[PDB]
C-alpha cells in the first residue's frame, strides 16, 4: 500500500507556495541597482526546486513556464546576462502569473492558455536581445 | 538563537471544523451560564465559579484555534511590490512601497479576498493618485512617492489602513457625482466626510472605473464583500494632502453585546455600542416638537425623543418620560433617545436570526432567548434613526 | 396511492393536513408577541434551540369565534425550509384515506384560496378538508 | 484525478497549546455537569439535557485537537522494512514486509515513542521467528518468509499488530527460562498463555539480551514504556504459524466510565472495563476463607470475597454481607468478588492524580469530585486482583 | 523590614507560620476520609475544583488534652509545590519578627524536630513556636 | 520589506521530513528483481526538492550529499544504471546519512566531517561500477 496521488499533489501545490512566497521576497532586499552574487543563487535553487517536481506530475503549465526563468537565472549568476531594473520587473510579473497558474491545478481546472503564450514569450525574447 | 520550532501539514477543512466544535461550545455555555445567574446561587454555588474559568478558557481556545489559522500579513504584502516596482517603471513614475506591522496576521478565508480589494487602491494610487515626478517638485513635494500599508490587531478585530501621499482625493468632484445620483451632501461635510461617499453604484477614486481599471470592481464591490464579512470600512483623504483607506475585519460573529430593557411584560435588548448615556429626564428638559412629539436636551443640544411603545405597539406603556426612562443612542454619527419603561443591565446574548422561518420586520434586526425560555426581541438601532427623520 | 392525513378541529368544522409534513404536538402556551407581524400570527416559542414560529389558525379562515379552552393544542410541523407551528382547538382523529376516499375539492375554497386544499376526507358523516399546509404557510403573508 | 483539498502549516508548538487549553476546558467543564445534577430533571428538565450538550461537544473537540497532530501510518512503516531488508541480508534471510492498513492515524508525541517498541518487535521475529530458507522448504513453507504488520481503528484506541509466517518464538525456551525465575508456570499452558510469561522483569525471547534484539531493549522495557501512554499490550502467539503481538493506545486519557459505590459515607468508584453483573449475596453461598476473609458461589465458582470495610477499616459499615452488595470484578483471566454497601450507577468524570497534593497508595488509582461536590477516590482494579491472594 | 508571619491558637500553645505562604482564612468544611492515612489528617475537601487536603496541626504535635468547638478555622496555604490547609483553633494576631525577635529552636525535646521548625518568635510575654510548613508538609512521611 | 529568513529554515525542515520519508517509500516498495521506471520518478522528485531546496537556504553539506545521490537516480530512471538488492541497500543506508545531517541544522549546528567523507566515497564509488 502507499499514500495517495492527491497528497504528493496537494503538497506540492502547498510547498511550492511557499517558495515562490519566499522566492518572492528575494527580489524585495535584492536591490535592482546592487544585485547580490549570493542572492541570485537563492532565487536560481528556488525555482530549479519548482521546475523538479512540475515535470514529473505533467505540470507542463508551471513546468515550462518555471524552466524558462531558470535558464535567465543561469546566465545572470555565472556572468551572462546583465540586470537592471527592467529585467527585475519581469521576474516579480512572472512570479505572479505563476500563482494563478498554480491556483489552477488547486481546484482541479486549466490555466488560463492566455496569460501562458503571453508570458513564455516574455521571457525567451529576454533571453535573446539581452545579449 | 532563541528558539526553533517545527510544523506538521494539516488539511485546511479539519482545521475548519474545529471552528464549527468551538462555536457551539461558546455559544452552548453562553446560555448555560446565564440560566445560571438568573436561577439561584444555592444550588449554582460552585457552577457560577467555574464558569468564569471556563468563560474565559472557552475563548482562550477559540483565538488559539483562530491564531492558528491566520497568516502574517507579510504574505499579502509581498503581493504588492509586484504591482508598484513593476507599474511605476511602466508609466515612467518613482514609487517605494513601505510596510508598516508586519508581524500582524490574519485569517486565511480573509487573505482569499481582501488581496484583490486592497490591489484595486493600490493601483488607482499608482495612476490618478501620485502624479509623476516632475508635478511633484513643482508644488514643492518630494519626486519620490510614498505608500505605506499598515496593519496591526485591534482586540477581537484587525485594522488595516492604505495610507497615500499623492494628489488626494478632490473634493467638489465628489460632491458633484454624489449629487447628481441623488445622494445627500452639503458643504458642511469636511474632507474626511466627503471621502465616505465615493461609495455609490460604479464609481471609486475616478470616475472612469470600468475603463480605466480592468477588473470589474471598485468602491462599491470592496465595501460589498466587507459586509460579508462583517467589517468596516473609513476614509480620512483631503486634496493637497493625502489619501487614507481603513479597512476593518472581525474574528468572531457569534455574540452581540447589547443591555436589555423591559417594556411592559414584553422584554427586548438593545445594542451596547449605539448607546450612549441614560438617564430619567424631568420638566427641566423636555420640550415639545413638531407633529406632537418631543425633544431632550443633553448639553444644550435638543435630540429627538422617540417612544419605543409606538413602534411596536406596546400597551399600558410608560407614555410619560417623568415615569420611564429615555436612552441616548447613536447610528451614523447622529445621536437619538429613545424611550423605554425599565431597564436590566448588560448581558452578552447569542444573535439569533429571525429570517430561518419568516423574514425581517419593520424595528427588529435579530432575536435570542434569555435564561428562562422566553425570546427577547434586538430593537434595530438603524431603523429608530430613520423615525425621527420623518417625524 | 394512500396517503395519511391529521384531523384537527378549528370551529364548527375539521380540516386536515399531511402527516409527513408534521413534527409533533405538544401543549399549547404562552408565546412572544411580534410586532409589526400579521394578526393570525400569534408569537415565537423557542424548541431545541430554535425559533419556531406559532399560527393560530381559528383567527383565520375568516372566522371571529375563538377560544382558548384547555384543549387547545400546538403541532409542530417541518416543511424542510421552514418549521412553522400551528394552533388547533384539538387532535380529533387520524385516517388512513384512499384514493377513493381523497375526493378532488372545488375550485372556490370555504376560507382559504385557490391553491391551498388538497383534497377532501370522507368518513360516513364528518366530511374532513384536506388544506394544503405546505403553501399555506409560503403565501404573500409569510413572506 | 483523485481528491483536491487544502492544507497549511501548523507549528507543532501551537498545538501543545491547544491540548493544554482543551484539556483544563473539560475539566473546568466537568465541573459544570456536577452541580447541575443536583437539579431535578422535571423542572430544570432542558438545562439538565442542555448540559450534556456542552460536555459530549467539549470531549468531541478534545478528540479533534488529537487529530491535528496525528499524522499518517505510512511515514512510520517507513522505518522496519528497511530494517528487516538491511538485516535480513546480515542474518541471511530472505524476508518480505508487508504492510496493511495505511490510512491509519497516531499522534505524533506516540509516533516518537513507538519506534524503538515496535522496532524491537521486528528484530525479534527475524533473529528466531522466522528459521532460515533451508527449515521453511523442509516444512512445505516458501523459501521467502513474510511478515505483517497491520493497523487498523477499533472505536477510541489504535490496534496495531505484528503477525509472521515462520514458526514464531521458541516454545520450551520460554517454559524453561521461566521456571528458573521462579514464575508459576508448566507445560500444560498453550500457546497464548505461554506467550503471557515473557512481560515478566528482566526476561526476553532469549536467555539473555542479545545484540540483534536492539542494545538494552527488551520485553519488559517495551512493557513499561507503553503503560507511561496509557496503552496496553497482547500477543497471540502459536507454535508452528506464527506470533502476532497486538499494541493498544487510547486516544483520549482524561474520562473514564467507572461504577460509583458507597461504603458508609464513603463514596467510591469502580472502573467499568473490570466490573461484570451484580447479585444479592445469600447465606448458603458465603462461607469462611483464609485471611478473615469469604467467598461467594457463582456459577460453579467461589469467587473471594474482598471486604472493602475490612482493608480500608472502616467504620459504621454493614459488616454482613447479607445486608451488602457484591460488586464481580475481572482481570487477568480471573474473577474476583468485590463486597460493598450500596450501589448507584454509571458515572463519567474525570480522573485526577492524588498525587499532586499528597500520593497514591497502591488502594488507590486516580481521584475525582462527585456532583455533591464531595471527592471521590478510584479503587485500582490490579490491586484487587493481588489483594486476595495476600491475605 | 522584618519577617511576616501568621499566627494562630491550638489549645494551649501558640505557633506560627510564614505569611507569604499562606493563601486565604475560611472557617471549618466538610472532608473526606481517605483510605488508610494517618489519624493527624482529617480529609479532602473541595475548594474552587481543587483536591485540598485537610491536616489537623493540633493532633500532628500529639497533645494530651484536645478539644472540639464550632468556631474551627481552616487556614488555607498555597505552597511551592502543593496546596494543603491547615486545621486551627483560633486565629492569633500578625506580627512582623525582626532577626533580634527570630531566635533559634530551643536544645530540649519538643513536638517536632529542628528541620520543621524555623525559630522561636518573641513578642512581650508571648512565646512563639516558629513552624516551617513549608517542608513539614511536603517531608517524607507525607510523600 | 521582508519578514525573519529564520521561519523559512523551519520551514524546510518539515518538508525535507516528509520528502526524505518519502523518499525512502518508494525505495522500499521499489523491488530490486523487478524496478518500475514509473516508481524511480517519484524517488527523483523526492532526491530534486531537497538538492535545490536545500542550498536554497545555504545549506551547503546537504545540498552536496543530495547532489551525489540525484545524479544516480537520473541516470536509473532513465535506464542508464543498474540496480539490484545491493544498490537498494546503499540508497536506504543514504536516506540515513541524510537524516543526520539534517538533524544538524534543525540544532543550528554543521553535520559531522567524518560522516560527510564516507556517504561521498559510497555514492562516488557506485558510480565508477555503473558506469
Amino acid at each position: 500500500m502507499s499514500m495517495d496521488i492527491s497528497d504528493f499533489y496537494q503538497t506540492f501545490f502547498d510547498e511550492a507556495d511557499e517558495l515562490l512566497a519566499d522566492m518572492e521576497q528575494h527580489l524585495l532586499v535584492l536591490q535592482p541597482e546592487a544585485p547580490d552574487a549570493e542572492q541570485l543563487n537563492a532565487i536560481f535553487r528556488a525555482a530549479h526546486s519548482i521546475k523538479g517536481g512540475a515535470g514529473t506530475f505533467g505540470f507542463s503549465v508551471l513546468q515550462e513556464t518555471t524552466h524558462l526563468m531558470e535558464n535567465l537565472l543561469d546566465e545572470a549568476r555565472r556572468g551572462e546576462m546583465q540586470l537592471n531594473t527592467d529585467i527585475i520587473n519581469l521576474f516579480l510579473e512572472t512570479k505572479d502569473i505563476m500563482q494563478e497558474q498554480l491556483d489552477a491545478y488547486k481546484q482541479s481546472q486549466e490555466p488560463d492558455a492566455a496569460s501562458f503564450d503571453y508570458i513564455c514569450q516574455a521571457l525567451r525574447q529576454l533571453a535573446l536581445e539581452a545579449k | 538563537r532563541s528558539n526553533e520550532s517545527t510544523s506538521i501539514r494539516v488539511a485546511v477543512e479539519k482545521v475548519d471544523q474545529l471552528i464549527n466544535l468551538v462555536g457551539e461550545l461558546v455559544i452552548t455555555q453562553s446560555m448555560l451560564a446565564q440560566r445560571s445567574s438568573e436561577l439561584d446561587p444555592v444550588n449554582h454555588g460552585d457552577l457560577i465559579t467555574s464558569m468564569g474559568q471556563l468563560q474565559r478558557n472557552a475563548r482562550d481556545l477559540q483565538e488559539s484555534v483562530m491564531s492558528i489559522r491566520m497568516m502574517p500579513m507579510e504574505y499579502v504584502f509581498s503581493r504588492y511590490p509586484r504591482l508598484v516596482r513593476d507599474l511605476a517603471g511602466k508609466l515612467g513614475k518613482q514609487v517605494e512601497l513601505t510596510l508598516v506591522g508586519s508581524s500582524t496576521e490574519l485569517d486565511k478565508s480573509l487573505i482569499e479576498r481582501i488581496i484583490d480589494p486592497l490591489t484595486h487602491l493600490v493601483r488607482n494610487s499608482l495612476d490618478h493618485g501620485i502624479e509623476l515626478p516632475e508635478k511633484r517638485l513643482a508644488a514643492g513635494k518630494n519626486s519620490v512617492g510614498n505608500l505605506i500599508l499598515s496593519a496591526e490587531h485591534q482586540g477581537g478585530n484587525i485594522c488595516i489602513e492604505v495610507t497615500d501621499d499623492g494628489a488626494g482625493l478632490n473634493r467638489e468632484r465628489i460632491l458633484a457625482k454624489a449629487a447628481s445620483q441623488g445622494l445627500t451632501v452639503s458643504e458642511n461635510m469636511s474632507d474626511d466626510e466627503v471621502a465616505m461617499l465615493i461609495f455609490a453604484p460604479g464609481f471609486s477614486t475616478a470616475e472612469q472605473v470600468t475603463d480605466v481599471s480592468g477588473r470589474g470592481v471598485g468602491m462599491d464591490v470592496v465595501k460589498r464583500n466587507i459586509q460579508k464579512m462583517g467589517g468596516h470600512v473609513e476614509i480620512q483623504s483631503k486634496q493637497g494632502t493625502g489619501t487614507t483607506i481603513r479597512i476593518l475585519l472581525p474574528l468572531t460573529l457569534a455574540i452581540l453585546d447589547g443591555m436589555s430593557v423591559r417594556v411592559a411584560d414584553e422584554v427586548f435588548i438593545l445594542p451596547l455600542n449605539a448607546v450612549m448615556e441614560s438617564l430619567q429626564p424631568r420638566e427641566a428638559d423636555l420640550h415639545p416638537l413638531a407633529g406632537g412629539e418631543r425633544v431632550l436636551e443633553v448639553r444644550g443640544e435638543y435630540l429627538p425623543i422617540v417612544e419605543l411603545w409606538k413602534v411596536f405597539n406596546v400597551a399600558g406603556a410608560k407614555t410619560e418620560a417623568t415615569q420611564g426612562i429615555v436612552v441616548i443612542l447613536q447610528s451614523g454619527g447622529r445621536r437619538y433617545a429613545l424611550l423605554v419603561d425599565q431597564l436590566i443591565g448588560q448581558h452578552q446574548v447569542v444573535v439569533k436570526n429571525l429570517e430561518s422561518n419568516y423574514r425581517k420586520v419593520p424595528g427588529i434586526s435579530a432575536a435570542t432567548i434569555l435564561g428562562d425560555g422566553s425570546v427577547a426581541l434586538i430593537v434595530d438601532v438603524s431603523a429608530l434613526q430613520a423615525i425621527n427623520r420623518e417625524q | 396511492s394512500g396517503q395519511e392525513f391529521l384531523v384537527f378541529t378549528l370551529g364548527d368544522e375539521e380540516y386536515g393536513i399531511d402527516i409527513l409534513k408534521v413534527q409533533e404536538i405538544r401543549g399549547y402556551d404562552q408565546v412572544t408577541r411580534i410586532a409589526n407581524t400579521p394578526a393570525f400570527i400569534k408569537g415565537v416559542t423557542n424548541l431545541r434551540g430554535v425559533i419556531v414560529p406559532i399560527v393560530d389558525l381559528r383567527i383565520k379562515f375568516s372566522q371571529v369565534d375563538v377560544d382558548y379552552n384547555d384543549n387547545t393544542v400546538v403541532i409542530v410541523l417541518n416543511l424542510g425550509q421552514r418549521v412553522v407551528g400551528i394552533v388547533v382547538d384539538g387532535v380529533s382523529d387520524v385516517l388512513s384515506l384512499t384514493a377513493e376516499q381523497i375526493r378532488p375539492a372545488p375550485e372556490f375554497a370555504v376560507t382559504l384560496s385557490t391553491e391551498y386544499l388538497t383534497g377532501l376526507g370522507a368518513l360516513g358523516d364528518r366530511m374532513l378538508i384536506l388544506v394544503n399546509i405546505e403553501k399555506l404557510l409560503n403565501s404573500e403573508e409569510m413572506a
